């Protein structure tokens, strides 16, 4: 469930200073690394925490966190946030996933009949209640089953296998695990390895080139890509930087859909991410009305001084 | 078991990918060391193949 | 922290050994894996600094 | 204690078949292998278990097994034996042993006390009562102290490190361990990684070089050099081999101060080893009767075809 959300422009007239802030993209090298977001490719081995703290000691960084534990056996997709955009991986929460899974049978069992039940698992499922959105079988070779399976977030791949397993009588055993998708984070070409940052890194720092570091780390927007969101005038970034919650009489612009609840995302009109917050509101509300609450902000990114406030 | 032809990144659990041709490898990175003794050899690589000098 | 000399072998905590005067090393050998990625490049290296082809 | 011991000759004019068995260090290189024992430098991480299961896949091997484990996080000497002779590594269990090891005291300690206290744990310990040989303190940085020390068999050095440490009042703690020497093996030209090996194998199954591979691994008989010997006669060899005990009348010449329940090797006149075993009766005894066991053979390494029984 990623397809472009409707934008509805509540402030024809609103414009940003140019000054103020950055394109997301063009951020001053460190800048970018404070609000930057790695789309990792886990090795199988580690802990998700040890990466992580692998991560900091490479880049030098003081602050870094993961979105949705691989387990140490697991590999790929594994969304390190870094510094000031640590907490964009809440974003990640809700996102949907896709792994790539060897199942191993205990039993034979015709292909035919395998093709059959993996088909009858996809939709909802109970391990408590989650939706496998599909199931590709890739290969499969005797008790061996290769496949691919796009899940909400949440759903354990492992207890899925299991049932699969029951349910074809023989039982079956996760032999391996690698996730491929975690809500905007696939394998494209800004999947890297903590061997590329590390050559990447020096490369910039030894060699003072920073093409490639740069690369190697994505805007924390990306993280939030899949999110419903609320573009907000620049005055209105300030106040929401200081602390306080955004009021309706801020929005420029916003997606449709946004009912009370959701979590949301707050970008400045230059595409910055501002903050996560819950709305307050839905959209349409948002658009009537003229004053109160539309979010209750629960995280901050934006620094004080990007818009500041002046008086 | 998992494996991935570097072509098309297909995934499979053969030695040679069923739609390109082409030995397959393991479909994960490469174990991770802090010593990384090769570390300056294969970033000679690179920083050749990127034209660093 | 426990680092040897290559030359005389001598077991040190310093940087430079203290007496010959050279970088040390980590006084234990390299961490091992099945992958061997570059075992190749370093049996050139072998076969070439022992002279086989 | 590795100090020369001195043979006396029972049967002057014992000789040898040159065709029968070869000489330890000229063996075909798969006999070799089949006989042989890896003095190999264990990294730190893996248990010695583990590391022995890699030598195995390594060297293609069925049966393989170390002699004194070190522990996970311990690295250096590890003696490992291969196939035919994997229990010859019995034979390093009453061998003494020698260590690096850096201890971090929990407080400040002047560095006149250290040295004073660390020379007063050379002897007897109790940690039961095991024997140091000696304590050589090669640094000392404030609260870290790089010493080598040589030890009894079965001498616990963390404990060894945590009794200093209560000696010296403030505490102390053992954060890295390195055996240098175990027995007959030691830091030489004979200690190999498991790369070499990877290598060396590989010169020899692909480029058909044995020369690194037989360098590489040592003749069992290495693993025996420490311990007292008895040579017997190419006749005796046959019996011992088919599993008889070995009687007086088949020694040639055997190590002085052998007494009853010591562990012994059984040697071939061209210094092959036949077996393990004990002792029962003592070198005099030995030399002055002329019947009766002379000792219990507990492992036979000498396959029955090298000194075959020709009726
Ligand atoms: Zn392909
Ligand atoms: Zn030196």
């Amino acid at each position: 469930a990623d397809i472009k959300r409707e934008v509805i422009v509540k402030d024809d007239k609103a414009e940003t200073n140019p000054k103020w802030g950055f394109p997301p993209d063009k951020r001053p090298i460190e800048l970018h690394i404070q609000y930057g977001v790695i789309n990792l490719d886990k090795p199988p081995g580690p802990t998700s925490h040890e990466v992580v703290a692998w991560i900091k000691r490479i880049l030098n960084l003081e602050k870094a966190g993961h979105g949705g534990t691989l387990d140490p056996k697991v590999s790929g997709v594994l969304p390190v946030a870094l510094e000031r955009a640590t907490r964009v991986v809440q974003a990640l929460l809700p996102a949907g996933k896709e792994y790539v899974a060897l199942m191993h049978l205990h039993g034979d069992v015709p292909e035919d009949k395998i093709r059959a039940v993996m088909k009858e698992f996809e939709g909802e499922i109970i391990q408590r209640t989650r939706k496998v959105y599909y199931i590709e079988i890739l290969e499969i070779d005797g008790r061996d089953v290769l496949f691919r399976v796009g899940v909400e977030a949440g759903t354990y791949i492992r207890s899925l296998i299991h049932h699969i397993g029951l349910a074809l009588g023989v039982g079956a055993h996760m032999a391996e695990l690698r996730r491929t998708r975690s809500g905007p984070f696939k394998e494209d070409e800004t999947l890297v390895t903590l061997h590329d940052l590390v050559d990447y890194y020096h490369f910039w720092k030894e060699d003072g080139i920073e093409e490639y570091i740069r690369k190697a780390i994505q805007p924390m927007e990306k993280a939030v890509e899949h999110l419903p969101k609320i573009w907000i005038k620049d005055s209105a970034v300030a106040a929401v930087a200081h602390g306080a919650n955004l009021t309706v009489p801020g929005i420029v612009k916003l997606n449709a859909g946004i009912k009370k609840g959701d979590l949301v995302a707050i970008m400045t009109l230059k595409d910055e991410l501002v903050a996560l917050g819950k709305a307050m509101m839905s959209t349409q509300e948002m658009i009537e009305r003229s004053k109160g609450i539309a979010v209750d902000v629960e995280k901050v990114f934006m620094p004080r001084d990007w818009y500041p406030k002046l008086w | 078991r998992i494996r991935k032809c570097p072509k098309c990144g297909r995934y499979t659990l053969k030695e040679t990918c069923p739609v390109c041709g082409e030995k397959t490898k393991v479909a994960h990175p490469p174990r991770f060391s802090p010593e990384d003794p090769y570390g300056e050899y294969r970033r000679r690589l690179k920083r050749e193949l990127l034209g660093i000098g």
